[PDB]
RNA sequence: CGACUCUUAGCGGUGGAUCACUCGGCUCGUGCGUCGAUGAAGAACGCAGCUAGCUGCGAGAAUUAAUGUGAAUUGCAGGUUGAUCAUCGACACUUCGAACGCACUUGCGGCCCCGGGUUCCUCCCGGGGCUACGCCUGUCUGAGCGUCGCU
RNA sequence: UGUGGCGGCCAAGCGUUCAUAGCGACGUCGCUUUUUGAUCCUUCGAUGUCGGCUCUUCCUAUCAUUGUGAAGCAGAAUUCACCAAGCGUUGGAUUGUUCACCCACUAAUAGGGAACGUGAGCUGGGUUUAGACCGUCGUGAGACAGGUUAGUUUUACCCUACU
RNA sequence: GGUAACGCGACCGAUCCCGGAGAAGCCGGCGGGAGCCCCGGGGAGAGUUCUCUUUUCUUUGUGAAGGGCAGGGCGCCCUGGAAUGGGUUCGCCCCGAGAGAGGGGCCCGUGCCUUGGAAAGCGUCGCGGUUCCGGCGGCGUCCGGUGAGCUCUCGCUGGCCCUUGAAAAUCCGGGGGAGAGGGUGUAAAUCUCGCGCCGGGCCGUACCCAUAUCCGCAGCAGGUCUCCAAGGUGAACAGCCUCUGGCAUGUUGGAACAAUGUAGGUAAGGGAAGUCGGCAAGCCGGAUCCGUAACUUCGGGAUAAGGAUUGGCUCUAAGGGCUGGCAGCCGACUUAGAACUGGUGCGGACCAGGGGAAUCCGACUGUUUAAUUAAAACAAAGCAUCGCGAAGGCCCGCGGCGGGUGUUGACGCGAUGUGAUUUCUGCCCAGUGCUCUGAAUGUCAAAGUGAAGAAAUUCAAUGAAGCGCGGGUAAACGGCGGGAGUAACUAUGACUCUCUUAAGGUAGCCAAAUGCCUCGUCAUCUAAUUAGUGACGCGCAUGAAUGGAUGAACGAGAUUCCCACUGUCCCUACCUACUAUCCAGCGAAACCACAGCCAAGGGAACGGGCUUGGCGGAAUCAGCGGGGAAAGAAGACCCUGUUGAGCUUGACU
RNA sequence: GCCGCCGCAGGUGCAGAUCUUGGUGGUAGUAGCAAAUAUUCAAACGAGAACUUUGAAGGCCGAAGUGGAGAAGGGUUCCAUGUGAACAGCAGUUGAACAUGGGUCAGUCGGUCCUGAGAGAUGGGCGAGCGCCGUUCCGAAGGGACGGGCGAUGGCCUCCGUU
RNA sequence: GUUAGGACCCGAAAGAUGGUGAACUAUGCCUGGGCAGGGCGAAGCCAGAGGAAACUCUGGUGGAGGUCCGUAGCGGUCCUGACGUGCGAAUCGGUCGUCCGACCUGGGUAUAGGGGCGAAAGACUAAUCGAACCAUCUAGUAGCUGGUUCCCUCCAAAGUUUCC
RNA sequence: AAAUACCGGCACGAGACCGAUAGUCAACAAGUACCGUAAGGGAAAGUUGAAAAGAACUUUGAAGAGAGAGUUCAAGAGGGCG
RNA sequence: CGCGACCUCAGAUCAGACGUGGCGACCCGCUGAAUUUAAGCAUAUUAGUCAGCGGAGGAAAAGAAACUAACCAGGAUUCCCU
């Protein structure tokens, strides 16, 4: 009775999907995001941890401000120029 | 156990009785006020009642939850003050009354607005006065005499709702939800039918005690279970 | 004889074993060694003529204006005085999100300026600029029978 | 073969009289594993271990029946002994019972083995997981050849053998 | 306007204050109004019509929004004062603090019809467009009284609580008169009355709701939150047959009818005699009528134990409303009695009690180890004490006048020991723990004082809590002996003496859930009883809140005997269905050193393989369980490792 | 693309390890397609019908249904046309199977307003520290408003939103 | 040839650090729903009879319980039945205890690991509870088992003295 | 400030390292698909032909599936084709 | 009562400047347990150990004496060798 029986009354999730990180990881009643977290204001990273350092990485993303700034970083930081017309 | 299981569930119970604010109307003057009505609050045992004053400087309805006496009705004038007369429900400052006068709902100290002997069917008794210095006897219903420095003030008369307790309880079915509305720690469970890894008083195979139900004062939290400094035991004999 | 049990020569099936190929991994060194409220990192959602994923981009949305050079793409529709690509110093750069009016049910506030409505006389609709925390030197404003000046 | 059981030797002697019908004191020579002991050879990558129900063959250390000897066998009857396992050797009250006791009857109600015969043949009544009761001991977690009470039993369709 | 409840059409008015709805438990009974059903006649469609049948069934009206009339509740104000006590409910309660008799009046009206509204819709028959058309024309869209029938809503009234049955936004209601309005009219202000004009943002709207859309690895017998609910039989939302709606047997079809399986029944005769074990299985069964013991907490027993009846057809008698001692008209169900008669047949299928007497434990309803034990376990009604007056009792915490008890005050907060009614709870501080008291005090840290030394060092009194000291504490743990003489036949014991600690087991119960000896000794039931009941305690090791005696009714508690009946058995036999077998289609798993004709010998002391003797002659199908030390799991038994965990103590730190 | 020779170097020699991954057999065409009563004929698109279609007959569920609709949950599963790669343990023209398309419309329906159990920002204090106690608790806590006066504006500053 | 480092390879019975779970089970609070058909007549009350009084009987009304037979509904004593490589990693048949009150329960919230809950069974805590899941230390320890790969030639062993 | 450290990133070069169950787990639309209520765990996968010249034409058959032809040096390379 | 200031303490949509956080191979300051070694084990060892918190830089730390030192003396800091 602790088994088939048992997964039949299961229907209410309490985990669902966060805004912030954008995982399977928002409690409903303890209002607290289990992977980043929601009401403060760091994100939850620990070294124990080497799979989820390598799961969600800077690389993973856009960087569209980060490849600028090493385009502009390989030209040396002028502000505003114009190139030569004809 | 720590919290939040045994404690005393109050949802339906609102507010306290308070004892009336002290001021120059108390302490040189007096002032009536009228009993709108008597009710009987959950929780408490005995019923409360309203009493409705007015302020002497503002103009707003207000009102009082004192303790319901025992021989009272709704409609009546109260008077309050030192300068009140001698009937029933009335509070008033000790120095002014005589010795040998059963009160209740009274102070500590000047300024609790009433914690002593309040409860249903409950009456501390004063003994004697003392005019130097300020001071009173007052015997409480365990039988210590308590020393009062006289300031505070005292309901006359006992408190409605006595000998409830004298008729034995009459059966499991209104003792359950008795103790539900109170407080759930009524299915009292033997230590020696609890387990011996919380409870020290557990464990072996057949059902007895095997050591000195008597513990010294001096003793830590899990340890402290049974008469606590018992200094006799049995049938009391006598006094 | 036929059929069934065993061995050998030739051939067919499953398997991808051996060998060979590698726009791929592993290690070391060199010089440089930078994010962001002027809204960073991250997540979601849209953008192609036929367009699922990856890549690219943000309603100007598989990308603009400009420079060197010079007649592309392909399965099909189309045009040298600048198509393809490389460069980019100029701009755009959606919503959530350090996310900044409150909650995070996307529902509710408040201030100012414009267009219909009017003929400021106000309700309704649309657009724009605004609205978190502690702190610093200049302005602002009032508290204190603490001080004392003067009547 | 320490234990149980059996067969011979001499024959103090009992048996009214008389060692040898029936026997037997004292020692004494061999035997077996349906029993209790010792031993530790293999099995701890396991051979499902107590009894009760059904089941078959085999042995004789024979209880009766077939056929002959032998008495302290007037007849029935008692046994001592041989050939000899062909065919026979119940029911019920109690005990979980192996064991043991009683009653009625018959021809005898004789004694055993099969890896303590026997669960992919049944049964769990008691032992043999934890739950509780009473009594003793241990200060104490616990122990009682001292009990009580309820306690999950999986699969052959593969081969041989049988029909 | 009226004595008045109150009404009409708008009929002012701030700050502040007060009150109401909001916003309130459960149950029993009664009454009224609707909906769904029941019937007679009249209409439109069909079936039966060899025979009869005025037969059988479908159907017959109206929303929201305003007003009137019924009908209910009235704890709403007047004329009047009632005992020889009145009106009055299914029940009751009320009454000179104001009953009955009389007049008015508000609240709800969902029942009636009127505007909406017959125009729409439902059928029948015909006319077209071969069709596209809220098409076209005639008729109906009824006449009435009822009913403990089922459901919903409202009203009245009582009972239950040692339990008193929620908060917030919102609105108007009432005193209140500082102010706004004016000089005789077209007055000003004031408008909650009837109107007229413009809008009310955003989010979601499809399907299932279950033996194919939820969860269970899946077309998964499991779990699974709610609404609507026909006729007869019948007390019944119980069981069976039919109406509406749904369905084509749930991973397959055909064939014969082997054994052995699964589910059912029938079985001549005996009836638990088999087996630990009436385990399973079987009998009785409802209603009416008569009638009922022992013991008792008088309530239960009890349906005690026990007996008689159970159809069809056709009659008789009894119980009511309306109108004008009296007559007529409408009448809905129950009960009682009699004869005829059916093959003794009738609760004809469904529903559908086993009792009676004893022993032990627990009062019992109730919680319970999901998944081996539901019970004597626990919760338990009663009783007994311990601490504590907020400067504290207890618990939690790392911390902040930290929180809980506490929204609380000895009839209170925590803690135990036992635990329905009734009697008792004895003796003992020897020991271990608890409490009280102090300088008469052996002992006594740190720090301070004084003395010696050139200084680090050394010495002395004082020496806190606690220990020791004196008392109580046995509803704290626990404990409560042994040996001899002895009374007129003997057997056996009253009584007496000694050793010894804290007095040495008090009263009851008893070979018990408690006695090794022991299957202890006696009556009993039986042919027999290591079984049960009734006895004496002398008890390895019983014993008085770690509890004992007693105990009415009961326990899915553990045992004994007798009725009742049965293929449990004697002792086996027969039938059906689902099975199993063959054919079409599809199509696993376990196991696998290799294979499976034997006996003796030896071996790591029980081999299919070694040796010697018997034998072995294609290939498959339905059974069977003897073997493959049949598969399982580096044994769940025991021991060891200088291997780990939990409980517990005065082991060690 | 590779071999020998002279020196050097190794991740350099497999039969096992209840060795790892992958592949394939005896088993084996074996066991099996049995929880809940029931189907039978005519024609039909199609090559093809024990399972699909309509027409007829016979039944079951028996209002606590094998009925109609909801909530959680599922997320195009609803419908139309075409298709015949895989599934519906044989079967299929059919189906929740594949591909193209349609399909959910609110001033009057629910959320939106509020509080209950509870959570929690913040005064304050603690804490090396991300942070912790508390919901009034040690606080400079009403940014709202009826009226009177004074300068100014929009419409002849008349009266109102005005400042 | 030997020692230390992972040191021929693999292997537990456990310890610490940090995060996550009360959707199954268990206790509360708030807001709500449901629970046929019948027996027994406990209390209030009326009339009559007897009696000097006190008071006692008879015939009706009426509905009370930790009430019963029993539906819905809550769990499954026995047959150790069917299945037991199941429909099913705990189902079904006969069969019951209870069913106006210590009745079951729909949603939101509180309580999390030497801790919580617990009408008390080391009982339960997501198919896992004599101390939950995942990662790291960790390749933790192992006087102990299991295995450890070409050829040819020559030499050729001990199950012991003493110690812990 | 000076010589000191760099395992991540921005640009490269080199190698007595490995060669599709090896090498980063991932040589390809890889922390991707997928599983768990969650902290988390975590795969399988290269070799057509130099060139698609990818088979026109006849027949069986409803289509699937065959039998002759064509290309090229060879189908001895037949759409999962060293 | 009335008039002008010094000190303590006040609110911002006052003009204008800051911090919040993702990541971080190297570094700075703190807390920093046991598996294990000691064939057992507690002193010791593992071990200023993993892990956790805060922070900026291309480096940080770092730096000129209340120094080494008994020599016939040297004289800011840093890394390597003995
Ligand atoms: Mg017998």
């Amino acid at each position: 009775t602790k088994g088939t029986s048992s997964f039949g009354k299961r229907r209410n999730k309490t985990h669902t999907l966060c805004r912030r990180c954008g995982s399977k990881a928002y409690h409903l009643q303890k209002s607290t995001c289990g992977k980043c977290g929601y009401p403060a204001k760091r994100k939850r990273k620990y070294n124990w941890s080497a799979k989820a350092k390598r799961r969600n990485t800077t690389g993973t993303g856009r960087m569209r401000h980060l490849k600028i700034v090493y385009r502009r970083f390989r030209h040396g930081f002028r502000e505003g120029t114009t190139p030569k017309p004809k | 156990g720590a919290g939040s299981v045994f404690r005393a569930h109050v949802k339906h119970r609102k507010g306290a009785a308070r004892l009336r604010a002290v001021d120059f109307a108390e302490r040189h003057g007096y002032i009536k006020g009228i009993v709108k009505d008597i009710i009987h609050d959950p929780g408490r045992g005995a019923p409360l009642a309203k009493v409705v004053f007015r302020d002497p400087y503002r103009f707003k309805k207000r009102t009082e939850l004192f303790i319901a006496a025992e021989g009272i009705h709704t409609g009546q004038f109260v008077y309050c003050g030192k300068k009140a007369q001698l009937n029933i429900g009335n509070v008033l400052p000790v120095g002014t009354m005589p010795e040998g006068t059963i009160v209740c709902c009274l102070e500590e100290k000047p300024g609790d607005r009433g914690k002593l002997a309040r409860a249903s069917g409950n009456y501390a008794t004063v003994i004697s006065h003392n005019p130097e210095t300020k001071k009173t006897r007052v015997k409480l219903p365990s039988g210590s005499k308590k020393v009062i420095s006289s300031a505070n003030r005292a309901v006359v008369g006992v408190v409605a709702g006595g000998g409830r307790i004298d008729k034995p309880i009459l059966k499991a079915g209104r003792a359950y939800h008795k103790y539900k509305a109170k407080r759930n720690c009524w299915p009292r469970v033997r230590g020696v039918a609890m387990n011996p890894v919380e409870h020290p008083f557990g464990g072996g195979n057949h059902q007895h005690i095997g050591k000195p139900s008597t513990i010294r004062r001096d003793a830590p939290a899990g340890r402290k279970v049974g008469l606590i400094a018992a200094r006799r035991t049995g049938r009391l004999r006598g006094t």
